[PDB]
RNA sequence: AUCGAGAGGA
């Protein structure tokens, strides 16, 4: 269920960031500390808004019509 | 459902006035100020520059109910000061040391790169 | 010039961190209320769906746009809905803006801020503009089509302040810190053994002279020197949220002075 | 699992060894060799075991600790020690005592137990994403909660729980302080 | 057992003695041994001290004895509200208890004892025995949706024609 | 609720600006009392939430099955070298007045749940309703605006009180109260009482 | 929905007199939850394993 | 109207912070006057206090309405001193014979002093000050 | 029982409620909603037909407004449909049902309601959100929390109703509780924890601080008071400002243990009028203690006084703690590295003890105790030996805690915790039982099946030797849930018990209550007691203090009571009287005080052959010592001036007093002597300190003050006697009923199990027993 | 709207 746009917490957009955090993850083999910290993502408020993001959606397109 | 909307904190109602202005019965010479639509960001700041000023006796402030939006400031001056001078002077203070402020820091950032 | 002191130590487009010097405690505070929560924006805040046949609900939807984070450089010359005297809105007091996206591919189609697209008139004015700071080049993910999944939404952006709803914050977080050695002694530090042992030394220590153990209690001293770091969203940039705090601040200050006049 | 002193080598020995585990996570990685609980169990390896055959045989809690032979770190608890010979078999995981919901409290060992119930009765009541088909069902009620959040404390059986992919809960950030009085 | 006892100088000094504790009760016969002070053998069966010492000992033990449960886990009652249940439970001449058996019993009026546990039983009796019902408790008046004697209504008021 | 039966209500919402702060800018999403901690002994809630920070900002997923070599030692361990002070503490500075609070705070991610039963499915009020048909009496359940029962536990108050009128007044003017008529010669409601 | 459906219904009892059905017992250890019970009204008689 | 109490030359003997941070229960002995003894509160954040001190205590009742802050400086302030507190007097207790102690609160920092030549100075009065020098 | 002794009502709401600290004690925030639901008919008078129109111009959907006006006829108007609902011209008679405002009194309870206190009036505050607010010191009465309870509430809707709402459930009417002769609500949580902290010595707050807690107290004089500090920084101290809150001539002494009036640790309290003199202010001070500041401002300045005492004592101390803040980390139940390493050699010591007495009774050389088994003398022994174990654990584990230590603090505050909390969190949880014995062996000669057959050891029968803070093990775990489950077993079985308890207590004493001639009867005017209480008093009044004539040495009760004229060393200084030179000698006063001393001494046989304990403290009509300090602080008197009394109008004055005290007024023999009997002991008390060497050498009375204190007696007394109307019956029932529901749980029968036994009366008890001296 | 049953809340 989507990426918060802007953490709860702090304020900070963070609905932009989802894409590329799945990318450091995948593709370039980096852990989620580094990922989270090249993201700009510097205080834990806004660091538990992605790391502990679960993303339903993709299930949920999984259904047909 | 019983929430009040949110623009009650800022926009004033029907026939309230943004000051109200009343004798204090209990202490010679003193005034109780009822700010509508107001809270700490505003008392606190009057309140610490009726301080300053040496001809005022006592100055306090309240939210009397985290609910609503208002605030009460009571003024104590001496004998020959009216207090709601010494407002209007604590008041004008403030805006000189803001407009100073904003000078400053308009000429501070214009000397940074990035 | 005569009162308060800047100096600001490092500087971006999205982060400022200034020394705030010769001030009061309660100025240095309201100056944080006042950025945190009182300096007017723009952002989406009547959405009318016309078709919506995604897995999120509408009303998510209209609260994901909410959040989306809009272009405020001219927002002064831009009225309140609730003071101009049109019906509803206008051009005048709103940007209207229309969403409109549809399943093309097998790959689920994706929305993003980027696809939001002005209708309202502007008249030069650099506002209603969608932010992005993605180096991708479009930022916040809206919400997510499958084969034949389609969206279309009327979005009407008001001017607000952040104390009618937390969207209208061009603020973010707000670094704050005074006395990194407690000189003032405000803090009576928890310990096991070891207070200075034990918790650790701020970035701000090596702008003040530690307290020297020989020396007595120091009780005329007050707070003075004030550590910041103000960041932003992106609707306004960094140099003019300070500013505009101060600007706010002083407004408010005035019309209780100008009100007193009046009485 | 099953102890038997099936041991040339030494001593009295879990029947499983490294090897078996190796095979068990070489079917778990391909998702040819095909290893499966049925295959523990008719090797002779795991054994189904009912209250009253729970009479006659001696358990051992952990494999590693309280079977291998014959300093102390002052944070970690106090743990008895051996002082059991002839242990038959011995524990899967201590932490599998516990049903569904008690589960997901995180060191439940460390908090007092009536506690321990509470929480199992509000995780039933708790809200969020309870099927990945709730747009499609029509029930009488559903609450869905707009951002689940998997939680930073975890508990490992929350694996087989589904919990982490279905999560009924966000991660506040919380401070513990007299603040107004409210 | 410690013991309170006055000093010939006049004080309170702590007197150390040695009491005895059983198992199993029968008083009719235990204070009759010579050897024992049979003015201050104690049994904490109230209804034994009934038996062999008369009613109002057995009053006092009654209330020594609930005194004693609660008193023990701490919490305080003021002895007015002790005494008004133990005082109830014993005027009728015996040890009248308070469930179905004991109080629900005493001639009251039918309607009364009907808001209480033996509900039709209660009234079919008052329907044979011709029973006449007083209309002096609150429970009669509750059902019938009138004023009780009770504080407000314990008295009349009336007007009164000067002055 | 947190996850260690220690449940609670919202009593105030203040905004971020009236809300206490650290000195990095964070504010708290939630703060509970001190007193729901030493009585009800749930120390555990304690220990997630060090842990849960730790998780936060090491990028790490928190350990918390129950019986393991996990010691609330080596998490402050773990916390001091990610810079905030081991045992969960941080100076932070009151919101209103922007002076230092005397004492510091334990702040950190707990892992917090939403329960059904919310105010706005509770609350209801009755002023005159639908009655029963036989009784005469007010309708179980706000469901079809009910009214409340004055049982006798509540009629044991008024008693008590020695409030008479009060006790008549709820149980004769709101709820039942009827007008028969009745013979002086026997006691019955017999009576065709032809009014008019 | 999990622990629904793994729970597990005692009625209860007779003529003799005792034996405490609700308490949790040694023989439980694995097979019944300590920790997972209704309060109240059928407390330690309703079980989920 | 206003005038001095009583006047002495104390000496320090013992100092102890009995758990707390910024207070000090401080015993002084007096000099010449060999029945005269001297326990008081004293906050050693403001006005530090060692061991072995000689410290010149004055007691006053003057130099009723609110407090008035700044513009004493303008005003004549009888005070050449350091240390300055207000109080309340509370008992007046006898030790034996011809040998008196006063005891004083100054908002729960206390004071109790001993000697004998104070009958007809120190009276049950809402007033009294407190002055230590040097 | 279901349509008749309880219906279904109309008027009446249902909220969640929460806490609110900006609220006044007798106050309930009714939400909006509600209020605009609920109605109250008031006829249209002169007096409020201006202010009423405007109400029926406002309609249903508007706060301040209503709904139907009912005419002569008794037509109804329906005021949100109608035609003419904007128009209506109200005459006077009609009727007009309006939305509940400001200030009315509601009845509101909390469920269930086993107590006159589960019921108070409260005056309305309406407010916007959807809870019902409440007092945050009204809680304990109605047993309410926060973490989710639901509350009900009831409306008047006649003028008389309201007022026997307002006078008599009304809240501050309810603070003094007649149940336990104390009050019943107090300070709580934040604000006890708090005043502990403003209050400590090192608590010192500046100017700029100060001055906002003046202006918060809605009860200031204006009028700031002086600095305790003036030296280089003018300081206030906690126990300044918050004196600020205490009113005028409100007098409290104490005295804790270590207290000398010099305070080394801060102990005990003394309150000389308004000002705070010594003590740091806890639970009991400002609690619902016996003896405390809640129970003095009642009686002394009045219920209304005391209740906007609540208020004041918030305002200020909520606002401080605003500032200063307070916390609870896991670092507070952390414990020195020495101290872990000896918490666990204690642990350990008892081990190899209960290992010992072990291996010595396997040996069979094991001496059985008289009248116990071999195997009951080895478990008494092996239980004892492991309780020690964890409180010498824990009470280590507390010397360590540190005074910044936030759990210790409110364990000091007395806001919550207590140690055996410590002991637990911080040392071990110690054993574990179930019914009463330690973890049975459930299995064969096991408790469980990872143990051997036949293991008595500690860790096997479910002693836990571990901490929270260090983590239980897989065996401890399961054994602690064994005992733990125990304990909601009863808080599910005993609660449903104990309510069953109250109905038989309730229905039984029911109609019990005193008529118009301190008779104390039922329905059928059958007498329970002759006069009530045995005393005639209200329970309410009545406070413990102590009788002087008991205690003390024969010769210390003569150099404290005696006078004699006729001995030079025992008369009464000429310093004393005023007549003192002309009195020593004399023949004919003489007479009166061996008539005085004559009766002191029958007094103090009388009293040491009732209370043969010899206990001196107990529960009586009128506070005199607290009057004594009324009549020496109002009318200024100096400690060295001689009295102005003679020791004629003392003695003879003290026997007029106790002539009018009046308990029954009829003028018959036998009233008569029942009037003298009711007071008996009260007058023991009034002669022991209105003695003739008292009031003279102890406590200087002058003869204006000393008829003044006469007069207050008299007075004081009057006013405590029980009025007729009040039902007792219910009165007791709840008062033995609710505390019974408190208890949650050496081989008698106590408790719950045991009260169960006595009230009916059960002829095949459980654990009889004589004591035979 | 009537009966019976079950789940939870304090
Ligand atoms: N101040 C004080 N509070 C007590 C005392 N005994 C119990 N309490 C409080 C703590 C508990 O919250 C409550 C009684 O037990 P509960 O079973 O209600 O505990 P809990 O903390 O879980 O509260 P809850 O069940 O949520 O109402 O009353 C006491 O002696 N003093
Ligand atoms: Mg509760
Ligand atoms: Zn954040
Ligand atoms: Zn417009
Ligand atoms: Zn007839």
């Amino acid at each position: 269920m989507i990426v918060p746009v802007r953490c709860f917490s702090c304020g900070k957009v963070v609905g932009d960031k989802w894409e590329s955090y799945l990318n450091l993850l995948q593709e370039d083999e980096l852990d989620e500390g580094t990922a989270l910290s090249r993201l700009g993502l510097k205080r834990y408020c806004c660091r538990r808004m992605i790391l502990t993001h679960v993303d339903l959606i993709e299930k949920f397109l999984r259904y047909n019509p | 459902m019983n929430a009040p909307d949110r623009f009650e904190l800022f926009l004033l109602g029907e026939g309230e006035s943004k000051l109200k202005i009343d004798p204090d019965t209990k202490a010679p010479n003193a005034v109780v100020i009822t700010f509508e639509k107001e809270d700490h960001t505003l008392g606190n700041l009057i309140r610490a520059e009726l301080l300053n000023d040496r001809k005022v006796l006592f100055a306090a402030y309240k939210v009397e109910h985290p609910f609503f939006a208002r605030f009460k400031l009571r003024i104590q001056t001496t004998e020959g000061y009216d207090p709601k001078d010494a407002l209007k002077n604590a008041c004008n203070s403030i805006i000189n040391k803001l407009g100073a402020l904003k000078t400053n820091f308009e000429t501070e950032w214009n000397l940074q790169t990035l | 010039e005569e009162g308060p002191q800047v100096k600001i130590r490092e500087a971006s487009k999205d982060n400022v961190d200034f020394i705030l010097s010769n001030v009061d405690l309660a100025m240095a505070n309201s100056l944080r209320r006042v950025m945190i929560a009182e300096i007017p924006t723009l952002a989406i805040d009547s959405v009318e769906v016309e078709t919506n046949t995604t897995v999120l609900a509408d009303e998510f939807i209209a609260h994901r746009l909410g959040l989306i984070p809009l272009q405020s450089m001219d927002i002064e010359q831009l009225e309140y809905s609730r003071d101009c005297f049109c019906e509803d809105h206008c051009d005048k007091c709103s940007v209207v803006l229309t969403l409109q996206a549809f399943g093309e591919s097998e790959s689920t189609t994706n929305v993003y801020s980027k696809d939001l697209v002005i209708v309202s008139n502007l008249m030069g004015r650099n506002i209603g503009h969608p932010i992005i700071q993605d180096k991708e080049g479009n930022g916040v993910l809206i919400c997510k089509l499958r084969k034949g999944q389609e969206l279309k939404l009327t979005c009407v952006a008001k001017k607000g302040i952040a104390k009618e709803h937390a969207k209208w914050g061009p603020a973010a977080a707000i670094e704050f810190e005074y006395d990194p050695w407690n000189k003032l002694k405000h803090t009576d530090y928890w310990y096991e053994q070891d207070s200075a042992k034990e918790w650790p030394q701020s970035k701000n220590c090596e702008y003040e002279d530690p307290p020297n153990e020989g020396d007595p209690f120091d009780y005329k001293a007050q707070a003075d020197t004030f550590y910041m770091n103000v960041e932003s969203v992106g609707s306004i940039p960094v140099d003019q949220v300070v500013v505009r705090g101060i600007d706010t601040l002083q407004k408010k200050v005035a019309s209780i002075l100008l009100a007193l006049t009046q009485m | 699992f099953i102890v038997e002193d099936d041991e040339s080598l030494g001593h009295k020995e879990l029947k499983v060894r490294k090897g078996h585990i190796a095979k068990l996570m070489a079917t778990e990685y391909q998702d040819v060799e095909e290893y499966t609980w049925s295959s523990l169990l008719n090797e002779g390896l795991v054994e189904y075991i009912d209250a009253e055959e729970e009479e006659s045989i001696l358990i051992a809690m952990q494999p590693e600790d309280l079977e291998p032979a014959e300093d102390v770190d002052p944070a970690k608890r106090i743990r008895v020690s051996h002082h059991a010979t002839t242990f038959t078999h011995c524990e899967i995981h201590p932490s599998m005592i516990l049903g569904v919901a008690a589960s997901i409290i995180p060191f439940p060992d460390h908090n007092q137990s009536p506690r321990n119930t509470y929480q199992s009765a509000m995780g039933k009541q708790a809200m969020g994403v309870f099927l990945t088909n709730y747009n499609v069902r029509m029930d009488t009620m559903a609450n869905i909660l707009y951002y689940p959040q998997k939680p930073l404390g975890t508990t490992r059986a929350m694996e087989y729980l589904k919990f982490r992919e279905l999560p009924a809960g966000q991660n506040a950030i919380v401070a513990i302080a007299c603040y107004s009085g409210y | 057992y410690d013991r309170k006892v006055p000093s010939p100088t006049g004080e309170y000094v702590k007197e150390p003695e040695w009491v005895l504790e059983t198992d199993g009760v029968n008083l009719s016969e235990v204070m009759t041994v010579p050897g024992i002070d049979p003015t201050r053998i104690y049994t904490n069966s109230f209804i034994d001290i009934m038996e062999v010492l008369g009613i109002e000992a057995g009053r006092a033990a009654l209330y020594k004895e609930v005194y004693n449960v609660i008193a023990s886990d701490g919490s305080y009652v003021n002895y007015r509200h002790m005494a008004l249940l133990v005082d109830v439970m014993t005027t009728q001449g015996g040890l009248t208890s308070v469930t179905r058996h004991g109080f629900n019993r005493s001639n009251t009026g039918a309607l009364m004892r009907c808001s209480f546990e033996e509900t039709v039983e209660i009234l079919f009796e008052a329907g044979a025995s011709a029973e006449l019902d007083d209309c002096r408790g609150v429970s009669e008046n509750v059902i019938l949706g009138q004023m009780a004697p009770i504080g407000t209504g314990a008295f009349d008021v009336m007007i009164d024609e000067e002055s | 609720a947190s996850r260690h039966g220690q449940k609670g209500t919202i009593g105030i919402t203040y905004r971020r600006e009236d809300m206490p702060f650290t000195a990095e800018g964070i504010v708290p999403d939630l703060i509970i009392n001190p007193h729901a901690i030493p009585s009800r002994m749930t120390v555990a809630h304690l220990i997630e939430c060090l842990l849960s920070k730790v998780a936060a900002l090491s990028g790490n997923e928190g350990d918390a099955s129950p019986f393991t070599d996990i010691t609330v030692e080596g998490i402050s361990k773990l916390l001091r070298e990610h810079g905030y002070q081991s045992r969960g503490f941080e100076v932070m500075y009151n919101g209103h007045t922007g002076k230092k609070l005397m004492a510091q705070i334990f702040f950190g991610p707990t892992y917090y749940q939403r329960l059904r039963h919310m105010v706005d499915d509770k609350i209801h009020a009755r002023a005159r309703g639908p009655m029963q048909v036989l009784t005469r009496q007010p309708v179980e359940g706000r469901s079809r605006d009910g009214g409340l029962r004055f049982g006798e536990m509540e009629r044991d108050c008024m008693i008590a009180h020695g409030a008479a009128s009060f006790l008549k007044e709820r149980l004769m003017e709101a709820s039942d109260a009827f007008r028969v008529h009745i013979c002086g010669i026997c006691g019955l409601m017999t009576v065709i009482a032809k009014l008019n | 929905t999990l622990s629904h459906l793994r729970r597990t219904n005692t009625p209860i009892g007779r003529d003799g007199k005792l034996a405490k059905p609700r308490q949790l017992h040694n023989t439980h250890w694995g097979l019944v939850c300590p920790a997972e019970t209704p309060e109240g009204q059928a407390c330690g008689l309703v079980k989920n394993l | 109207m206003s005038n001095t109490l009583f006047d002495d030359i104390f000496q320090v003997s013992e100092v102890d912070p009995g758990r707390y941070n910024k207070v000090c229960r401080i015993e002084a002995a007096s000099t010449t006057q060999d029945q005269c003894k001297l326990t008081l509160d004293i906050n050693v954040e403001l006005f530090p206090v060692a061991a072995q001190d000689s410290l010149t205590v004055t007691i006053a009742s003057s130099l009723t309405r609110s407090w008035r802050p700044p513009q004493a400086g303008d005003r004549s302030l009888a005070d050449d001193y350091d240390y300055v507190m207000y109080g309340t007097a509370y008992k007046f207790e006898e030790v034996s014979k011809d040998l008196i102690a006063v005891y004083y609160s100054f908002g729960g920092l206390l004071m109790r002093l001993e000697g004998n030549y104070r009958n007809l100075n120190n009276l049950k009065q809402e007033n009294a000050y407190l002055l230590i020098r040097r | 029982r279901g349509n008749l002794m309880g219906k279904r009502v109309d008027f009446s709401a249902r909220t969640v409620i929460s806490g609110d600290p900006n609220l006044e004690l007798d106050q309930v925030g009714v939400p909006k909603s509600i209020a605009k639901t609920l109605t109250y008919p008031e006829v249209v008078t002169p007096y409020n037909i201006d202010r009423l129109t405007q109400l029926v111009r406002n309609g249903p959907n508007e706060h301040p407004g209503a709904k139907y006006v009912i005419r002569d006829s008794g037509d109804r108007i329906d005021l949100r449909y109608s035609k003419r609902a904007g128009d209506i011209q109200l005459q006077y008679g009609w009727k007009v049902e309006r939305h509940i405002m400001d200030n009315d009194p509601v009845l509101f309870n909390r469920q269930p309601s086993l107590h006159k206190m589960s019921m108070m009036a409260h005056r309305v505050k309406v407010i916007p959100y959807s809870t019902f607010r409440l007092n945050l010191s009204v809680t304990s009465p109605y047993n309410a929390d926060f973490d989710g309870d639901e509350m009900n509430l009831h409306v008047p809707q006649s003028e008389e109703t309201r007022a026997e709402l307002s006078q008599l459930c009304a809240v501050p009417l309810q603070i003094v509780s007649p149940q336990s002769n104390k009050p019943c609500m107090g300070i709580v949580q934040d604000t006890l924890c708090g005043i502990r902290k403003l209050t400590l010595r090192d608590t010192f707050i500046e100017l700029d601080q100060v001055l906002n807690m003046l202006y918060w107290v809605p009860d200031w004089d204006g009028v700031i008071p002086t600095p305790a500090i003036i030296k280089p920084k003018p300081l206030w101290s906690g126990k300044q400002i918050l004196s600020v809150a205490i009113p005028n001539g409100i007098h409290l002494q104490r005295f804790d243990e270590g207290t000398t009036l010099l305070s080394p640790k801060d102990n005990g309290m003394l309150i000389i009028d308004g000002q705070i003199i010594f003590g740091v202010v806890e639970k009991k001070t400002v609690g619902s203690s016996n003896g405390g500041l809640i129970h003095v401002v009642t009686r002394e300045k009045g219920p209304q006084v005391c209740a906007k005492l609540f208020g004041n004592i918030q305002k200020v101390v909520n606002f401080w703690l605003l500032h200063n803040g307070f916390s609870t980390g896991i670092g507070d139940t952390i414990a020195d590295g020495p101290t872990m390493r000896e918490i666990t050699e204690t642990i350990a010591e008892a081990k190899k003890k209960v290992l010992d007495v072990t291996k010595e009774a396997q040996a069979n050389l094991l001496t059985a105790k008289h009248g116990m088994t071999l195997r009951e003398s080895f478990e008494d022994n092996v239980v004892r030996f492991l309780n020690e174990a964890r409180d010498k654990a824990g009470r280590l584990a507390e010397v360590n805690l540190k005074d910044l230590n936030n759990v210790k603090q409110m364990v000091m505050a007395g806001s919550k915790g207590s140690f055996i909390n410590i002991a637990q969190m911080s040392a071990c949880v110690g054993q574990q039982s179930v019914e009463g014995k330690r973890i049975a062996f459930g299995f064969v000669d096991r408790t469980l099946p990872h143990f051997s057959k036949d293991d008595y050891s500690p860790e096997s029968k479910g002693f836990v030797e571990n901490s929270y803070l260090r983590g239980l093990t897989p065996q401890e775990f399961f054994f602690h849930a064994m005992g733990g489950r125990e304990g909601l077993i009863d808080t599910a079985v005993k609660t449903a018990e104990t309510g069953y308890i109250q109905r038989r207590l309730v229905k039984a004493l029911e109609d019990i209550m005193v008529h118009y001639d301190n008779t104390t009867r039922n329905s059928l005017g059958n007498v329970i007691q002759f006069i009530y209480g045995e005393d005639g008093m209200d329970a309410a009044h009545i406070e413990k203090q102590s009788l002087d004539t008991i205690g003390g040495s024969d010769a210390a009760f003569e150099k404290r009571y005696r006078v004699d004229l006729l001995n030079t060393d025992h008369t009464l200084d000429p310093s004393l009287l005023e007549s003192g030179s002309e009195i020593l000698g004399d023949l004919k006063l003489q007479v009166l005080l061996d008539e005085e001393y004559k009766q002191l001494v029958k007094d103090r046989k009388f009293l040491r052959e009732v209370f043969v304990d010899g206990e001196a403290n107990w529960p009586l009509p009128v506070n005199i010592r607290r009057i004594i300090q009324n009549a020496q602080q109002t009318f200024h008197i100096d400690h060295t001036k001689p009295s102005d009394l003679t020791i004629k109008d003392i003695v003879l004055g003290v026997k007029d007093l106790q002539e009018n005290l009046l308990v029954l007024r009829g003028k018959n023999e036998i009233i008569q002597n029942a009037q003298r009997d009711a007071v008996t002991l009260f007058c023991c008390l009034l002669r022991s300190r209105l003695a003739t060497r008292r009031v003279l050498q102890e406590y200087r009375l002058t003869k204006q003050a000393f008829d003044w204190v006469l007069s207050n007696i008299e007075a004081q007394f009057l006013r405590s006697v029980v009025h007729p109307g009040e039902m007792v019956g219910v009165l007791a029932a709840q008062s033995i009923g609710e505390p019974a529901t408190q208890m949650t749980l050496k081989k008698v029968t106590s408790g719950v199990p045991r009260l169960k036994e006595i009230l009916n009366v059960a002829k095949n008890m459980k654990t009889p027993s004589l004591t035979v001296y």
